[PDB]
Parts: C-alpha cells; sequence; structure tokens
C-alpha cells in the first residue's frame, strides 16, 4: 500500500475560500503552489513530534493526546480534544 | 643450446600477430588479424580447422583450458564468445569505443578481461556479459593485460611505463613503479609468481621490474626493439632460459645470468612480431608480421 | 568497516536466509515458496534460479568443495544441489522438522541436522546411519549444537543451561558446565557461532546478553568448570532482544542484530565497546544478517529485501601516487641547477 | 560559601579539542551558562514524557527521547549514538 | 616456592614465590620477569578460577605446583 | 587491419573559510572523458568557492628546460600559466588539482585574488552547480571524449 | 576496594556524581534510573564539544590566541543547526553577523 500524490490533492478552491475566511480579496496565481508548500512543511513539524511520542510509548495508533502535546511543544495549545 | 628449425606455418592474408602456446601441449592457432583463425598445431602444425567469418583483423585472442574458447579482440569495437565446434555468435561485448587491443582468460576460468585505448575497459562475465565498470586503467592507453598465477592482480602497461598492479576483488591497484625514460610500453606481463614484470623501456634495454621495490634484477644486452611490438617469454623446461622477439630476422635466445650474445637464430624475413614458449618441452614458435606471413617452429 | 547505504536488491521477493562459501563469490538467497535465488557481487547477476520446492526453506549451509548445499523445509525434506545445473542429488523425507543444518568442515559425508524437539542427531550423505548424540536431561525440547571451527569437537547447548562437548565422532564426555545467569535463573540458548581462524565463540543466551568464550579456555576447564567470559555485551539503554549473531572475517568484530528495531549493531573481541550502530528502512523487521569473508560487507534480510553494505572508499584510490606530496604554500627550492640480487623469477 | 560551575571541565574539553586555545572569563560564563540552559530543557522533557506515560522513573530511554524531540537533525544523529557509546562502556 | 605455569603456549615459567603469598603478588612477579599486566594470569587448579582476593592457601595449593593460564585482554 | 602491426608512430575571510574545509569540498571522484575528473557529494552553490590553483612556481626561463623535462617520463600534461612572469608545475610536488578535465561546455572560468604572497588564481561559482556535476574550466590557449550537447570537440 | 570517579569508568569528561544529584534534588521525579547521568554527561559533553570547535577555528581565523565572545557569536550564527538550537538567545557581548542587503549598494 503505497500512495503518490494529494500534494496536489488540497484544491484550488479550497485555498480560495481559506483567503476569503482570512480577509482576502484579489489573489494572484501562484499562490497556490506556494501554500501547498507551506502546508507541506508545517504538517512535517507536527508529524515528527507525533510519531516520536508514539514509538516512544510503546504503541502502534497515534493518538488524538499526542498531536495535542505536539502542539503544545510547538507553541499553539490547542483546546478542545483532552 | 642448438635450437633447430623444424615447421613452417604458412597461409596467411594479413599480418600474423602474436602466437601463445596451450598450457599442456595441445594447440596453436593462427592468431593474427586476417579475420581469420585457422587451428594449427604446436607440434608439427597438424591443421584442425577453419573458425574464421569476422568482420575486422582481430588484434589478439584468448586461450581456455582446454585451447578452444576464445573471445575476439577484433578491432570492429565488438567482441563475440567463440568455441571452437560451434561457430556461432554467443553474445556480444559492447562498451568500447576504438580498438580491442587485448583480452583474457583468468586461470580460474572465470573472468573476461578486455584492454582498450580511450580507456574504456571492462572485466566482464564469461556467462552472463553484463556492462559493470569503465576502469581508469592508466593515463594513456593500454597494452597488456594479464593475470597471475592465481588470478587476483591484473597487470597493465601505460606509455609512459605504469605497472599498475590492478586488484580483482576491490580494484585499487597497490603499487607504481618508474623509469628515468618515457617508455611507450608495448607489453608487461606476470611470472610463475607475479613479482618479476618486464616492461618495455625503448633504447635496446628490456628491464625485468621487481614487485616491491620497483627495481631490476639484469638489464639485457644485445636486443632490437625501439619501435615495434615484441613479446617476452621465459622457459622453465631444462634450466635457466631467456626467450624473446626480435626484429633483424633472428631469433632471440640467451640465458639470464650471462646477460650476453650467446644465440641468435637467423632463418625469418620480417621483424619478428611474437615468440612463446612451452613450459615441459623446448617447443618454441617464432611469429612475423606481413613481410614473412610464417610462423617458424624452433625445437632443440 | 562498514558504514553505508550502498545499494540494495529488489530483484525476487519473499527472502528468508542466506550464507557463503569459503570464497564468498555467490548468495544463496533463501525464498518462502522453495525457491533459492543464487545472486553474484563482482559480476552483479543472477546466475541460476533452483525453484526447489513450495514450502519455507528454513535452513542453508554450503560445504567446502564448492557443490554441495544442503536444506530442509517445512516440507521436511533434507534435499541438497549442486550449482553446475542443478542436481537434486539425495532426498530424505523426514518427520520432526528442522532448524539448522552443518557440516562438517572437511568430511563433508557427515552433516549436522537439528530437529524441532528431540536431541541433533549426525546425519549423513549416502547410508541412514544416524549417530545418536546422547543429551541426558531430554525434557528441554530445544537442544541445539554444532562442531568447533576445524571440525575437531561437537559443542552442545540445551535449554537448561547445561553444555555439554563430545568428540566429532565417537562422543567423547570431556567437558561439562552450567552458565552463570543471573544468580537463581538461568536461560536457553539460540544460537552458537564460530570464527574462521581461532577457535573463540560467543554465546547468544536469552537474557539479552551475549557471552564469549574461547576453545583452549574451556578444554583447560573440562568436566565440571566454571569458565567465566571473554567478554559480557548488552545494549541497557534500548533493552533489546538478540535474533542472529556472527563473527568478522577474522573474528574480532562481532555484528549481532536486532529483533526489534532493523539495526545492527557491531562490537570489538579485544576491547569489546561498541563501534558503529547501522541503520536501514526503519519500518521493517529484520530476520537474517550475513557476514563476508574476505571483504567487510553486510548483508540483511527483511520484507524480501537484502541489502549491500559497504564503505565506498571515502578516503580515496590511491593506485597512481605513492609519491607526489602536497605542498600547501608555494614552497620555492630553485637555487639547484643541476645487478645486486638474483631471486628466482620463475618461482 | 563553595559554590558550583563548570569551569574545569569546560577547560579540560577545550585542552582536549584544541592543543594552545585560551579562554577567557567571559566565555566561560557564557558556557556556564549554556550547559545550565540546555540541562534545564532536556529534563523538562524528560519529566513531561515520564509524567505522560504514567511511569515514575526517568531512565537512559525517556532522555534518549527528549534529545530526539529537542535537537534538530544532525546534531540529534550524532548525539543519540555518543549516548549510547557512552552507556556500553559505563557497563563493562 | 618455585612454581610453573602452563601457558597457551607451552611457556612453563619459574619464579620465586612463597607459602605466604597471595595471587596479585605472584602476578606482579611475573609483570616484573615479564612485562604482562596481571590482569589475565588466570592460575588454573583442575579447570577452575583462582580469584585474586585470596592466599596461596585458600585453595590448597601444594608447594612446587604446576598450573595453567589464559589470557585474557582485561585491559578491556 | 591491426594497429599491433602498424609500428607506434570580504571576500578573503569567505575564501579562508573555503581554505579551512579542503577535504569538506569535495573528494577525488571519476569521469568518463577520460579517466578521473572531479564530482561532488554536494551541491556546489552560487558564490561556492572551490579550488586554488598551487604547486611550484617557474621562473622566467626555467619552462625552456622543463619542455625538455616533459621529454622523459612523459611528466607534466597538466599545464595552467600563472603570468608573463611565472608559471606553476602540478607534476613534481604541489597541488594535486592535475585531473580538472575539459569538456567544451566548461562550468568554470578562472579568476585572480592577489594576496601579499602574489596574484593567486582563485576559483568561485556563478550558479548551483548540483551534485556530481563535472567540474570543468575554459582553456583559452587531440579530439574530445565526452559527447556533449553543442560541443565544439577541442581544448579551447 | 579502590575508588574510580564515574567519569573516569565510563571514559568522559564531565562529571556523573553532579548531575545525578541534580537530578535527584530538583524534583524532575520521583526515582532516577541508573544510565540517565551517564546518558545525559555524555549529551552534555558532545554539544560543548560542537560549539567550542566552531569556535576555535573562527578565533585562529582573526588571529588571536584566546576566545572572546565575539567569536562564540560568529561560530554560533555562521552555523546551520546551532542556530535553530539558539533561535532565541541573546549573547551579551555579542554584537550581529555583517549583513547588508542588495540594493543598497551603488552600481
Ligand atoms: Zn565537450
Amino acid at each position: 500500500k503505497v500512495l503518490r500524490d494529494n500534494i496536489q490533492g488540497i484544491t484550488k478552491p479550497a485555498i480560495r475560500r481559506l483567503a476569503r475566511r482570512g480577509g482576502v480579496k484579489r489573489i494572484s496565481g501562484l499562490i497556490y503552489e506556494e501554500t501547498r508548500g507551506v502546508l507541506k512543511v508545517f504538517l512535517e513539524n507536527v508529524i515528527r513530534d507525533a510519531v516520536t511520542y508514539t514509538e516512544h510509548a510503546k504503541r502502534k495508533t497515534v493518538t488524538a493526546m499526542d498531536v495535542v502535546y505536539a502542539l503544545k511543544r510547538q507553541g499553539r495549545t490547542l483546546y478542545g480534544f483532552g | 643450446p642448438n635450437y633447430a628449425l623444424k615447421f613452417t606455418l604458412a597461409g596467411h592474408t594479413k599480418a600474423v600477430s602474436s602466437v601463445k602456446f596451450s598450457p599442456n601441449g595441445e594447440w596453436l592457432a593462427s592468431s593474427s588479424a586476417d579475420k581469420l583463425i585457422k587451428i594449427w598445431g604446436a607440434y608439427d602444425g597438424k591443421f584442425e580447422k577453419t573458425i574464421s567469418g569476422h568482420k575486422l583483423g582481430i588484434s589478439d585472442v584468448a586461450w581456455s583450458s582446454d585451447s578452444n574458447l576464445l573471445v575476439s579482440a577484433s578491432d570492429d569495437k565488438t567482441l563475440k564468445i567463440w568455441d571452437v565446434s560451434s561457430g556461432k555468435c554467443l553474445k556480444t561485448l559492447k562498451g568500447h569505443s576504438n580498438y580491442v587491443f587485448c583480452c583474457n582468460f583468468n586461470p580460474q576460468s572465470n573472468l573476461i578481461v578486455s584492454g582498450s585505448f580511450d580507456e574504456s575497459v571492462r572485466i566482464w562475465d564469461v556467462k552472463t556479459g553484463k556492462c559493470l565498470k569503465t576502469l581508469p586503467a592508466h593515463s594513456d592507453p593500454v597494452s597488456a593485460v594479464h593475470f597471475n598465477r592465481d588470478g587476483s592482480l591484473i597487470v597493465s602497461s601505460s606509455y609512459d611505463g605504469l605497472c599498475r598492479i590492478w586488484d580483482t576483488a576491490s580494484g585499487q591497484c597497490l603499487k607504481t613503479l618508474i623509469d628515468d625514460d618515457n617508455p611507450p610500453v608495448s607489453f608487461v606481463k606476470f611470472s610463475p609468481n607475479g613479482k618479476y614484470i618486464l616492461a618495455a623501456t625503448l633504447d635496446n634495454t628490456l628491464k625485468l621490474w621487481d614487485y616491491s621495490k620497483g627495481k631490476c634484477l639484469k638489464t639485457y644486452t644485445g636486443h632490437k626493439n625501439e619501435k615495434y611490438c615484441i613479446f617476452a617469454n621465459f622457459s622453465v623446461t631444462g634450466g635457466k632460459w631467456i626467450v624473446s622477439g626480435s626484429e633483424d630476422n633472428l631469433v632471440y635466445i640467451w640465458n639470464l645470468q650471462t646477460k650476453e650474445i650467446v644465440q641468435k637464430l637467423q632463418g625469418h624475413t620480417d621483424v619478428v612480431i611474437s615468440t612463446a614458449c612451452h613450459p615441459t618441452e623446448n617447443i618454441i614458435a617464432s611469429a612475423a608480421l606481413e613481410n614473412d606471413k610464417t610462423i617458424k617452429l624452433w625445437k632443440s | 568497516y562498514p558504514e553505508e547505504a550502498d545499494g540494495t536488491l529488489d530483484c525476487i521477493s519473499m527472502a528468508l536466509t542466506c550464507t557463503f562459501n569459503r570464497w564468498g563469490t555467490l548468495l544463496a538467497v533463501g525464498c518462502n515458496d522453495g525457491r533459492i535465488v543464487i545472486w553474484d557481487f563482482l559480476t552483479r547477476g543472477i546466475a541460476k534460479i533452483i525453484s526447489a520446492h513450495i514450502h519455507p526453506v528454513c535452513s542453508l549451509c554450503w560445504s567446502r568443495d564448492g557443490h554441495k548445499l544442503v536444506s530442509a523445509s517445512t516440507d521436511n525434506i533434507v534435499s541438497q544441489w549442486d550449482v553446475l545445473s542443478g542436481d537434486c542429488d539425495q532426498r530424505f523425507r523426514f518427520p520432526s522438522p528442522i532448524l539448522k543444518v552443518q557440516y562438517h568442515p572437511r568430511d563433508q559425508n557427515k552433516v549436522l541436522v537439528c530437529p524441532m524437539k528431540s536431541a541433533p542427531v549426525m546425519l549423513t550423505l549416502s547410508d541412514s546411519k544416524h549417530v545418536v548424540l546422547p543429551v541426558d536431561d531430554d525434557s528441554d525440547l530445544n537442544v541445539v549444537a554444532s562442531f568447533d571451527r576445524r571440525g575437531e569437537y561437537i559443542y552442545t547447548g540445551n535449554a537448561k543451561g547445561k553444555i555439554l562437548v563430545l568428540k566429532t565422532d565417537s562422543q567423547d564426555l570431556v567437558a561439562s558446565f552450567r552458565v552463570t545467569t543471573g544468580t537463581s535463573n538461568t536461560t536457553a540458548i539460540k544460537s552458537i557461532e564460530f570464527a574462521r581462524k581461532g577457535s573463540c565463540f560467543l554465546i547468544n543466551t536469552a537474557d539479552r546478553i551475549i557471552r564469549v568464550y574461547d576453545g583452549r579456555e574451556i578444554l583447560t576447564c573440562g568436566r565440571d568448570g566454571e569458565p567465566e567470559p571473554m567478554q559480557k555485551l548488552q545494549d541497557l539503554v534500548n533493552r533489546t532482544p538478540w535474533k542472529k549473531c556472527c563473527f568478522s572475517g577474522d573474528g574480532e568484530y562481532i555484528v549481532a542484530g536486532s529483533a526489534r528495531q532493523h539495526a545492527l549493531y557491531i562490537w570489538e573481541k579485544s576491547i569489546g565497546n561498541l563501534v558503529k550502530i547501522l541503520h536501514g528502512t526503519r519500518g521493517e523487521l529484520l530476520l537474517d544478517v550475513a557476514w563476508h569473508p574476505v571483504r567487510p560487507i553486510i548483508a540483511s534480510i527483511s520484507s524480501g529485501v537484502v541489502s549491500i553494505w559497504a564503505q565506498n572508499q571515502v578516503e580515496n584510490w590511491s593506485a597512481f601516487a605513492p609519491d607526489f606530496k602536497e605542498l600547501d604554500e608555494n614552497v620555492e627550492y630553485e637555487e639547484r641547477e643541476s645487478e645486486d640480487e638474483e631471486v628466482d623469477v620463475t618461482s | 560559601t563553595r559554590k558550583e560551575s563548570y569551569a574545569i571541565y569546560v577547560y579540560k574539553v577545550l585542552k582536549q579539542v584544541h592543543p594552545d586555545t585560551g579562554i577567557s572569563s567571559k566565555a566561560m560564563s557564557i558556557m556556564n551558562s549554556f550547559v545550565n540552559d540546555v540541562f534545564e530543557r532536556i529534563a523538562g522533557e524528560a519529566s513531561r514524557l515520564a509524567h505522560y506515560n504514567k511511569r515514575s522513573t526517568i531512565t537512559s530511554r525517556e532522555i534518549q527521547t527528549a534529545v530526539r524531540l529537542l535537537l534538530p537533525g544532525e546534531l540529534a544523529k550524532h548525539a543519540v549514538s555518543e549516548g549510547t557509546k557512552a552507556v556500553t562502556c559505563y557497563t563493562s | 616456592m618455585q612454581i610453573f605455569v602452563k601457558t597457551l603456549t607451552g611457556k612453563t615459567i619459574t619464579l620465586e614465590v612463597e607459602p605466604s603469598d597471595t595471587i596479585e603478588n605472584v602476578k606482579a612477579k611475573i609483570q616484573d620477569k615479564e612485562g604482562i599486566p596481571p590482569d589475565q594470569q588466570r592460575l588454573i587448579f583442575a579447570g577452575k578460577q583462582l580469584e585474586d582476593g585470596r592466599t596461596l592457601s585458600d585453595y590448597n595449593i601444594q608447594k612446587e605446583s604446576t598450573l595453567h593460564l589464559v589470557l585474557r585482554l582485561r585491559g578491556c | 587491419g591491426s594497429a599491433r602491426s602498424e609500428p607506434k608512430m570580504s571576500k578573503s575571510s569567505q575564501y579562508r573559510k573555503m581554505k579551512t574545509e579542503w577535504k569538506s569540498n569535495v573528494y577525488l571522484a571519476r569521469s568518463r572523458i577520460q579517466g578521473l575528473g572531479l564530482y561532488a557529494a554536494r551541491d556546489i552553490e552560487k558564490h561556492t568557492m572551490v579550488i586554488e590553483y598551487i604547486g611550484t612556481i617557474i621562473r622566467n626561463e626555467v619552462a625552456n628546460r622543463k619542455e625538455k623535462l616533459y621529454e622523459s617520463q612523459n611528466r607534466g600534461v597538466y599545464m595552467f600559466r600563472m603570468d608573463n612572469d611565472h608559471v606553476i608545475d602540478a607534476t613534481l610536488t604541489g597541488g594535486p588539482a592535475r585531473y580538472i578535465n575539459h569538456s567544451c561546455a566548461p562550468n568554470c572560468v578562472a579568476e585572480v585574488v592577489t594576496f601579499e604572497r602574489g596574484h593567486k588564481i582563485i576559483i568561485s561559482s556563478s550558479r548551483r552547480i548540483q551534485k556530481g556535476e563535472e567540474l570543468c574550466y575554459d582553456y583559452k590557449f587531440i579530439p574530445c571524449h565526452c559527447g556533449a550537447v553543442n560541443c565544439r570537440k577541442w581544448m579551447n | 576496594a579502590k575508588a574510580k570517579t564515574r567519569s573516569s569508568r565510563a571514559g568522559l569528561q564531565f562529571p556523573v556524581g553532579r548531575v545525578h544529584r541534580l537530578l535527584r534534588k530538583g524534583n524532575y521525579a520521583e526515582r532516577v534510573g541508573a544510565g540517565a547521568p551517564v546518558y545525559l554527561a555524555a549529551v552534555l559533553e558532545y554539544l560543548t564539544a560542537e560549539i567550542l570547535e566552531l569556535a576555535g577555528n573562527a578565533a585562529r581565523d582573526n588571529k588571536k590566541t584566546r576566545i572572546i565572545p565575539r567569536h562564540l557569536q560568529l561560530a554560533v550564527r555562521n552555523d546551520e543547526e546551532l542556530n535553530k538550537l539558539l533561535g532565541r538567545v541573546t549573547i551579551a557581548q555579542g554584537g550581529v553577523l555583517p549583513n547588508i542587503q542588495s540594493v543598497l549598494l551603488p552600481k
């Protein structure tokens, strides 16, 4: 079970809706690929700490408490799961 | 020392390049560049069969344990994997881009080296024949490939006197040897122990070079080798003997301790391209180029 | 000594075990569907594919002559092959499934076979005259045994901890000792391996501790001895149990593979410290580890993937220049203005 | 009244990694505060892990996990090996 | 006392020892006559170990015996 | 057909930062143009410095005997001029840079930055040269064996 | 018997008993294991060696002999991962890197 893509899977109208939630009127063209790159970098920096907590706990299932703790170390405290 | 002529092996369309005896007294084919390998004999010139059908001239042919299995170092940048009783192209070796000068089966009969000129030297498999490695064999074109007594060392010659003893298992040679000449070395080889290598320094002084020190033992005299391709031979049949090839229509046979002129044998009509030696009997051939087109057998 | 990634083998999946000859030329990859894939190093090719069986081929062993393998499976047949054309000479359909086969190194009519439950009994090639190796206790149900290096003795190992030594064919009880595991609780044995120079050997115990002994020391100990180990190896940080151990090409660098994490650990015989931890694909589980005898490159078998781990000669090749030493600043020295030995060349 | 510092150990490590290189007092105070800072961070992450698993014991396992969390990439890939080598030499 | 040690090379060695010595003192004597440090010179009687914390009478050693040795890199 | 029968007839500080990493820059790698060349196990970036042409300074006249030395052992086929005043050798003892080849698309040029100890041949970069690309310089003073795109197949 | 320090038993340079006392008397946990101060002393030693190597290199490269904090500032901010470790740390008496933007300079 090997996967190939879905870095393109975050679509073009989804980034458009996120920007129009942010209060943005008019968007140029390269913002799509640049935003895909930024999102991939941030998700790598969260999944590293989540997987490290999991492998230390001697399990095989990423629990939501570990995502909350990884975001706690990043400096973005999340409320509403633990 | 009264080595006398016995036979004559004529019947060539182009120049003869080499003679190399069988390991145990079997055959001596017409290893020439005439698109012809006629299986001639070593005892009486016994003609066996005709193995031909080439595109260009063969620089030298390899040899086998039964003195049958060949591979052609022809000048058409290709190599077929030959057999005596087949007459069929098994595979084709590709990876050269110039004259295929030399190729060998090791004494363990499991390697096919193939020397080149623009340093597209590839060591091949006998069975499969898959592309493995380009080797930076020198800074110059290669003029000799050889395997030692056991088969872990590869000597190779240069145009400035590089005696690089290449490793078979790793691929990094050990020791660099030199002379004060700038020698375009036509041929180097091993010994029955692998420690003494006879290079080609072209001012009528050919030296037998040591393994570790890189010195010479005994620097010979009286020979003629300044431009033309001449092989290098030694004899273990009776006592110590030194046999080589010539240029002035003679046969060079001497002894090691003497370094003298004690025997030269007239009978040729060209620059001697090649002599060779036999382990148990004093059966010695002596080949020459297009102005002779014969291979004259000699025997005491 | 291996330090890189250097490549791997995506040739035939479902790899299970391998070993080498004396020379280190081929690679007998054991497979799940009853196959032995043979791959070459210096030509990087697959010469012969012996489709032996359909069942999981468990054990393998090369002989000295370079002609005679021996294997077994859940097919439970003590097979044999030859590398010329795949000639199954003999076929011993036997009960009690097998773990390990082992020749005598030079008297290669005699092979040594470990069953599932009872004692290892020395089989042969031609006749069925198996030589019963008498184990006293027989209640342990997993007893492993082997030769020494030269085939001069037979070393054994139970699951209680008692070690017995017999002569290679006439079974002289010459050495007897129980291992000094813990204080009140001993442990079992899972493998004992041997070198190619010397008679040092390792004791793969099951309290996560490798113990190392020498042959001369236990022959001095003999019957009712307490041999102290040359070396005690473990890894207290990661708390790791062991799967398969081996030796170096000289018996200096112990290569023990993990059983949890897909990692190799390498020690020294003399000092006894770790020198390097190897790594690979972090999402595998490793089973078999092969050491190469004359050139230190390791093979690692997990998930059908076999990897080649060399060190690339990053120092450099130095074939051309033992001469030509380097001067850093522009050093100038421009003032200057200007048959002894007869060794048998035919030897 | 006797304080505590790491001056002699920075002396020893500097004289191992360089033959004849002196060090002023300002840089010595900098290295003292540096080692106190790194020690506090690693022990903090170790204590948070030992509370999240509901264990009650800082072993070396949690120190390894804390170093692997806290140091970015290549520096972690050297430091883990150095620590494992030190413990394995400590045993025998 | 004049004891002998049968090492791995047959080096049947002579010493100036007494019935009132320890083990480390004998090993330091072999250190002083040869140069080999005392971390390995395992004197062996009937296939066993002799500890470096005993005398020469804590194992019933008869004088002018012939002992054994196994080399051991306990420099570690 | 035979060849056997035929006879054989701010800049200074970053530069010293590069000087502190000569083992760290490259390793002696090959190139299939002729024998060796120089590759990299890294990506050589823009304005990254590589190598300095050092060795043995020939005087004004000593090249007129060095050309005779070239006929004994065939020693130096690796030339690069310092200036009208001097030439630098790299054959007896000196710079091991004698395996930097040339293809007719050269990825480096020659530049001179002068120290107190004289003019020095200094190499920098102007682009991100990637991993394994052969470094080779234009000569501007035997055909080549590279097989390059839009290649002159000569020396200069 | 004799008394070997726990530093020289493990082949280190930093102390071990001091680290063990600091772990027991900081209330980080209730029970400190055996290998933990050894492993942590090794980690601190490697980090101190890694920074002092680059500091000594810069100190040789400015023709001085000692190390003053300008060399520590340069050897930390010219690096690539120690910059990420010491991201929010001001070294006193440090100064900044020589950095000028592009378009300020005349053509
Ligand atoms: Zn080109």
